[PDB]
Formats: structure tokens, C-alpha cells, sequence
RNA sequence: GGCACCUCGAUGUCGGCUCAUCGCAUCCUGGGGCUGUAGUCGGUCCCAAGGGUUGGGCUGUUCGCCCAUUAAAGCGGUACGCGAGCUGGGUUCAGAACGUCGUGAGACAGUUCGGUCCCUAUCCGUCGCGGGCGCAGGAAAUUUGAGAGGAGCUGUCCUUAG
RNA sequence: AUAAGUGCUGAAAGCAUCUAAGCAUGAAGCCCCCCUCAAGAUGAGAUUUCCCAUUCCGCAAGGAAGUAAGAUCCCUGAAAG
């Protein structure tokens, strides 16, 4: 699963350490994961994801 | 040439080098000459 | 005591030329060379005026810029008037000849030994006793000096071979 | 660089016009044939293919017979290739012969070794063989095989084995006289391989 | 359940040139590449790799003082002797080798690990033998 | 040699023969510095492991001394390399004997004569030779060369030149 | 192409300097040239030439059954074993 959110991550501008510590400043986000894998195969949420954290990282 | 790992100016006209890596002395008196290891 | 601070000269009509990316060139009444440097050391062509000027302080650009004046000195020197280095050898029967563009040398060696100067490098037999080597460039006229002295360097007892010009030479008792 | 491609006929001696008597090899080569100018541009390289002796329709398959074609010739039973010759030197088809040799060369010649068949130790690698005396059990081994410590026997130690069939070269031959009425060579000294077998003369490379 | 993939691999053909690109980095970037690690669909058994090619290997660099120092060795398993070569060689006759054993170096031992390897393609000059691949030149990232 | 950690439900010990193979701290050969190196010859040190590095007398002996040579007669590791390859001359059994010790049975890194050395190769490994299949048709030849293996040692004499 | 060695040029460090930038030379050593093997080199390479792309079935996934070139079985042997 990190193997996976790593790639989506690169592949967005944003390396899988600096997502996940977005996601955790940006809120509590106790999605995780395996269904962020599954959002990663549905990616546009992945992205709509990223995006977020990599507004409110800074 | 010598080669020993105490490498000194025998004397006064000797001059110490530093060369590829390895110090030697130079010394018109040939018998002077040396190289560390 | 900076060498490479100084500055040269363009004596008479010495074409000092600078190239694309700090290569030189000059084409003085000698004849024609040329060089290449790294690109740090700033050389400015400027009439009977030329610069040499390092970026920073520190060792290797020190040493280097040093070198680059005390070879562009060298350079333009020896294209505007051509230099030489002399060997006189010694021997009781030792030969010095020519045979054409080509040098023949006699010694002690049971056979004689040729030489061939290709590099716009001139030799003459001044006398059977001395031969003295002509050249622009001094890097290529000391290294064809050395080549000939390499053929007998002399000894320490008789003294023998070749002699550079003036070659003090070790003397060891032969009893 | 020269060769021609023969068969080894038999072995005599001949005066060399001195009173020195010479042993001498007596090979046979008909007028060799050149079937394909292997050149760089398309085969990597530029060689020669040539044949030798001939092959009755009976034996000669059509693939062989439809290659002979360009060069219009006789099935050629045995053929090999020659490298570092001038390719323009030889149009494809045209023989050799064998006055392309003369006498007084140097010639190295090359050829498979006579066959032997399962050798033992002492036969196949000349090395000496235990006592036959002083109750020695060990007459005529091939020696231990080796050390302790790397726990098996390494690679290339010498056992017995196969013998013969391998290409051999020898160099510096001498062509004491050529014949080429009968098409023949006479080389000076022995030539590896047995009597009527193929053997292939090229000029010294030394 | 997270989707093991298998079946639905699509391969791109990727170039880079490794004129100005030090081996070490540009090979250790490359494997991952070569094997798939890149995609977001990554599977540890499935060989989601991507082949590549290799431009101008015979432009690669060193640093330091390794074009004299480092030992290309090699040994045979005939008696012991060894076989060895520099690293400056080889740019001379033979350049892909040197990417060939730093990759293979690289990437995973086994035999999976040689079906990723498959898909390298080293070359000298700046020529494919083939184009029909649409291959599209991909940098690399650091 | 100190320790006793594996092996006493057994890991065969010296020397030789056969076969090698590795390190270089080099015996010769190759290339150099210095020399109290005139030259032929040397001494010391540096690079150098490609190859080579002998036959006999004595002794079980390696080791040694000796004879005759060679360019040299290298030093070591590999279970003090190698017994399911060989030898058994010695140590290490049972017989017997000399000296010595012991009241004595008997005992001596004191000596002497004699004294059974088992094995059909299963698996790795090594040297050869076959069959099967693959090389996106099936055949007959010729080949490229990745990459392996072998050789790769030297004297004497004439001349240069007394 | 180098090892040791000898170097030319030349500063660092007005000199000197085989050095840091350049350029050379230099061993029975290294890589070739010499000889042998070598496409199982699964990366299975190349060239020359021959056969041609039929008959049956679900029509087609793909099968089977006679052949082309060419081999084999079997037999006489050795230069091979």
C-alpha cells in the first residue's frame, strides 16, 4: 500500500512523506491506507485528495 | 633512492616535495633522494 | 610575487586572436599556435594589452592562473623571435651529422641512431662536436633536447653523451 | 595471404640438389574453386568461400547443387573459407590451381588430427606413472585430484578421455616442390592428420 | 481488496541520454523505472515494468578518480586465475556492458528479476534500431 | 607453544611416489635508483608472480653435509595439500634381545631383528561422449565472435671488438 | 595502455619544481597479435541455397494426415570408434 501511494504521489508532485504529513495537518484523516489505494485506482479522488494537502502544507 | 618511512632533509641542500601523493626530497647530491613507504 | 597578476605585450604586429571559449591563437613572424585553457581565467585581448584575471582566491585557481600568464609570456615570446636549446656532446670519437630532415648520431653504440624532427622542430650540426636544436615552442624543443639527451646521458667518471648547454656534471674519482 | 585446400596423400623424402636428403609430405590439391565472395559490407567481413573435391549427383542434395550454381561448377564435396585475401584479387568461380604456391615459401598447414579414441592419462597427457615395483599398487593412475580445503576438484585437471579430431596448425613449412601438372604439393617435414584426409595449406602469417 | 494486476499491463518504450548523467544516480533511477515502480499500480510478482533505452553510453562520466580505480573484475571458474579491467575501458570498445552489470547489480536477484532485465536496451551512438515502438524520451528526475 | 571450543556411537598420524594449484616477503630471467658503480663482476633498494626453478652419496627421515652441474638450484599455504590414489622404511600392538631401573610382575621421546593398509561410486565435483527440446516455417553448408583454454623458459658461440 | 624510473613545460609559492592544468617515454608484467574451443551467447546472431504455404474439421480458438526439400530405419565398412 505505501509502495502504491508513493507512485501516486511522484506522479503529482508531491513525494508519499510530505502527503502524508499534509493529510494529517490538513485534518485528521483517518482514511488510510488500503482505501487510499482504492481511491489511487479511482485517482481523480486520489488527486482531489493531494490537492488538499498540498494547499494546506502551506 | 631511498625508501624508507621516515622520510628527513639529510641535508641543507635537500628539499622536501610533495608529490603524487608521496613526499620525496630533492638534493643535487644524488646519494640523498628518498621516498616514504 | 604574482605572476600571474602581470601583464604582456604585443610588441610588432603579434596577431594575439581569442577564440570561441577561451582558446587562443597567434600568428607571429615565427610562424603559428595555438592554445586552449578552462574556462575560469578571464583572457582579454586589448590592443598591445591582454589580461589575465582569476574569479576567486584559493589553490588551484592560483596555481592556474599563474600558469596561464607564465605560458601565454612563453608562447607569444617564442612565436615572435623562436627559441633554442643547445647540446655540445663529448666523446673521443662521438659524431654529430646530418642526414637531411633526418639526425644521425655516432656513439659508442656499435650501430649509429637516427632521429626524425617532425613538429616544425629544426636541428643544425653548428660543428661535428655540437648540435643545437631550434623550435617556436619551447615545450616541444625541451622535449626533443631531453629525447637527444636520453640517447647517452653522460657519466660521472669521464663525462660522455650529450650535454645540455653549460651541464654541470657529477664528478667521481675513476681509479 | 595465400592458400589452397588439398588432401594429404602419403609421406617420402626427396634431395634437395645438396647432397641433404629431406622427408617430405606429398599433397594433392585438384584446382580449387571459389563459390562465394563473403565481403563486409553484408557478411561482417571479407573472406573467401572455396571447395575442393567433387561429389557425384547421386550425393550432391539440390540446396548444395542451387549454391554450386553461381559458380557453375561440380558439387564441391569438402569447402571452407579463407580470411585476409584480396577480395578483388579472385572473381567468384575462377579456380586456383596450385602454381600460386611455388617452391622456397614458408607455409603453415592445418588439418584435423588423426583419431585416437578413449585415451588413458599417461597416453593422452604424457605425465609420468607410479613405481612398477616395491609392491606399488598404483601402476598407471592419473594422480590424486587434488586438495582438501576447496572441498571438490577444480576445473582443467587432466583425466582421460577422447583423443584425435581436433584441428592442429604448424608453422613454418617449407613447399620443397610443386608439380602442377599432377597438382601437387610437396611440403617439407609431416602434416597432422591421417593418410587421404583433408588438409589446408595457407601462407605463413610469421 | 487492493487489485492484484495481472493481464493488464500496457508497457511504454522510454529514452533517455546518459551523455551528461553520472551512472550511479542515473542507474539507480533507471531500475526503478525498469521496474515499474514508477506506476501507481505496482504488483511485487506481475513485472509492471517499463522498457527503456539508453542513449550516448559511451558519454557517461565518473566522479572522483574512479576512471582509473575501479575494478571491473571477473572470474571464471577455470583454476585461479582472475580476469579484471578498469572503468575508463570500455567506454572505448564496449560501453553498454557497464550499464548492463550496473543494472543488473540493481535490480532483484531472481528469476523474475532477469525478466525485468529483459527489457534494457543499451546502446552506443544515438540511434535505435527501432522507432515502431513510439518511444517517447523521458529525462530523468534526479 | 598457552586455552580446551567442534570431532573419542572413531576426522588415519612422518617421509616418499602421482598430481598439482595459490601468495609474493623474488632464486634466475625483464625494467630502474644509489653505490666506497672505471670496465667483466658485484652490494643494497624499487617495479615485477609470465615462465622456469637439476641429477646422485649418506640417513626411514623431511632437515642437513657432501659430489657434479645449471641462469637459478626461492620461501611458504592448500587437514605440517593429496591412503575410499599408492607406498609402509619410523614412530604406534602382540614375539625376542642388549644397557639401565625395579626385591618383582615389568618399564624406558634408549636401542635392535620381525610384524594382515578393507570397499562393486549413490549425490555433488572433474574429464570425455550421446539423446531430448528452443532458438514464432522445414532443411543443407559456410561463418561472426561475445566468452573461455594453451603457449607463453633460456644457455653457448661468431661479429661488432681486443 | 601502464608499473618502477627518467622526463619537457609550468604555477601554487616572481625562484625552484616530472606537478596541481598539459605533453612524453618507459618492463619476460596487462590488453591484442600466435594456436584451440565457442550461438544452450534462452541476448539461441549473419550470410549462400532448396521446399513451398496442400487435403481434411467448429468454417473460425486450434486440431489431424499424407507429403515437398531433407533426413532416418536397415545393411557394407573405417581414416572414426
Amino acid at each position: 500500500w505505501i509502495t502504491r501511494i508513493n507512485a501516486a504521489a511522484r506522479m503529482n508532485g508531491l513525494s508519499y512523506s510530505r502527503l502524508m504529513h499534509g493529510l494529517k495537518l490538513s485534518g485528521i484523516e483517518v482514511n488510510r491506507k488500503m482505501l487510499a489505494d482504492l481511491a489511487v485506482n479511482d485517482l481523480t479522488a486520489f488527486n482531489q485528495l493531494a490537492d488538499a494537502a498540498k494547499a494546506q502544507l502551506n | 633512492m631511498k625508501v624508507r618511512p621516515s622520510v628527513k632533509p639529510i641535508c641543507e641542500k635537500c628539499k622536501v616535495i610533495r608529490r603524487k601523493g608521496k613526499v620525496m626530497v630533492i638534493c643535487e647530491n644524488p646519494k640523498h633522494k628518498q621516498k616514504q613507504g | 610575487s604574482r605572476v600571474g597578476k602581470k601583464l604582456l605585450e604585443i610588441p610588432s604586429d603579434v596577431t594575439v586572436t581569442l577564440n570561441d571559449n577561451n582558446t587562443v591563437a597567434v600568428k607571429g613572424p615565427k610562424g603559428e599556435l595555438t592554445r586552449t585553457f578552462h574556462p575560469d581565467m578571464e583572457i582579454k585581448v586589448e590592443d598591445n594589452v591582454l589580461t589575465v584575471a582569476r574569479p576567486s582566491d584559493q589553490k588551484e585557481h592560483r596555481a592556474l592562473h599563474g600558469t596561464t600568464r607564465s605560458l601565454l609570456g612563453n608562447m607569444v615570446e617564442g612565436v615572435s623571435k623562436g627559441f633554442e636549446r643547445g647540446l655540445e656532446l663529448v666523446g673521443v670519437g662521438y659524431r654529430a651529422s646530418k642526414s637531411g630532415n633526418k639526425l644521425v648520431l655516432n656513439v659508442g653504440y656499435s650501430h649509429p641512431v637516427e632521429i626524425v624532427p617532425e613538429e616544425g622542430i629544426e636541428i643544425e650540426v653548428p660543428s661535428q662536436t655540437k648540435v643545437v636544436v631550434k623550435g617556436t615552442d619551447k615545450e616541444r624543443v625541451g622535449a626533443i633536447a631531453a629525447n637527444i639527451r636520453a640517447v647517452r646521458s653522460p657519466e660521472p667518471y669521464k663525462g660522455k653523451g650529450i650535454r645540455y648547454e653549460g651541464e654541470v656534471v657529477r664528478r667521481k674519482e675513476g681509479k | 595471404t595465400k592458400g589452397i585446400l588439398g588432401r594429404k596423400i602419403g609421406m617420402t623424402q626427396v634431395f634437395a640438389e645438396n647432397g641433404d636428403l629431406i622427408p617430405v609430405t606429398v599433397i594433392e590439391a585438384a584446382p580449387n574453386v571459389v563459390l562465394q565472395k563473403k565481403t563486409a559490407e553484408n557478411d561482417g567481413y571479407e573472406a573467401i568461400q572455396l571447395g575442393f573435391d567433387d561429389k557425384r549427383e547421386k550425393l550432391s542434395n539440390k540446396p548444395e547443387k542451387g549454391h554450386v550454381a553461381k559458380a557453375e561448377t561440380a558439387p564441391k564435396r569438402f569447402v571452407k573459407e579463407l580470411r585476409g585475401v584480396e577480395m578483388d584479387a579472385y572473381e567468384v568461380g575462377q579456380e586456383v590451381k596450385v602454381e600460386i604456391f611455388s617452391a622456397g615459401e614458408i607455409v603453415d598447414v592445418t588439418g584435423v588430427s588423426k583419431g585416437k579414441g578413449f585415451q588413458g592419462a599417461i597416453k593422452r597427457h604424457g605425465q609420468s606413472r607410479g613405481p612398477m615395483s616395491h609392491g606399488s599398487r598404483y601402476h598407471r593412475r592419473p594422480g590424486s585430484m587434488g586438495p582438501v580445503d576447496p572441498n571438490r576438484v577444480f576445473k582443467g585437471k587432466l583425466l582421460p578421455g577422447r583423443m584425435g579430431g581436433e584441428q592442429i596448425t604448424v608453422q613454418n613449412l617449407e613447399i620443397v616442390k610443386v608439380d602442377a601438372e599432377r597438382n601437387l604439393l610437396l611440403i617439407k617435414g609431416n602434416v597432422p592428420g591421417a593418410k587421404k584426409s583433408l588438409i589446408t595449406v595457407k601462407s605463413a602469417v610469421k | 481488496t487492493p487489485m492484484a494486476n495481472a493481464s493488464t499491463i500496457e508497457r511504454k518504450w522510454l529514452v533517455v541520454d546518459a551523455a551528461g548523467k553520472t551512472l550511479g544516480r542515473l542507474s539507480s533511477e533507471v531500475a526503478a523505472i525498469l521496474r515499474g515502480k514508477h506506476k501507481p499500480t505496482y504488483t511485487p510478482h506481475v513485472d509492471t515494468g517499463d522498457h527503456v533505452i539508453i542513449i550516448n553510453a559511451e558519454k557517461i562520466e565518473l566522479t572522483g578518480k574512479k576512471l582509473t580505480d575501479k575494478i571491473y573484475y571477473r572470474h571464471t571458474q577455470h583454476p585461479g586465475g582472475l580476469k579484471s579491467r578498469t572503468a575508463l575501458e570500455m567506454r572505448t570498445n564496449y560501453p553498454e556492458k557497464m550499464l548492463e552489470l550496473a543494472i543488473k547489480g540493481m535490480l532483484p536477484k531472481g528469476s523474475l528479476g532477469r525478466q525485468m532485465f529483459k527489457k534494457l536496451n543499451v546502446y552506443r551512438g544515438s540511434e535505435h534500431p527501432h522507432e515502431a515502438q513510439k518511444p517517447e524520451v523521458y529525462e530523468l528526475r534526479g
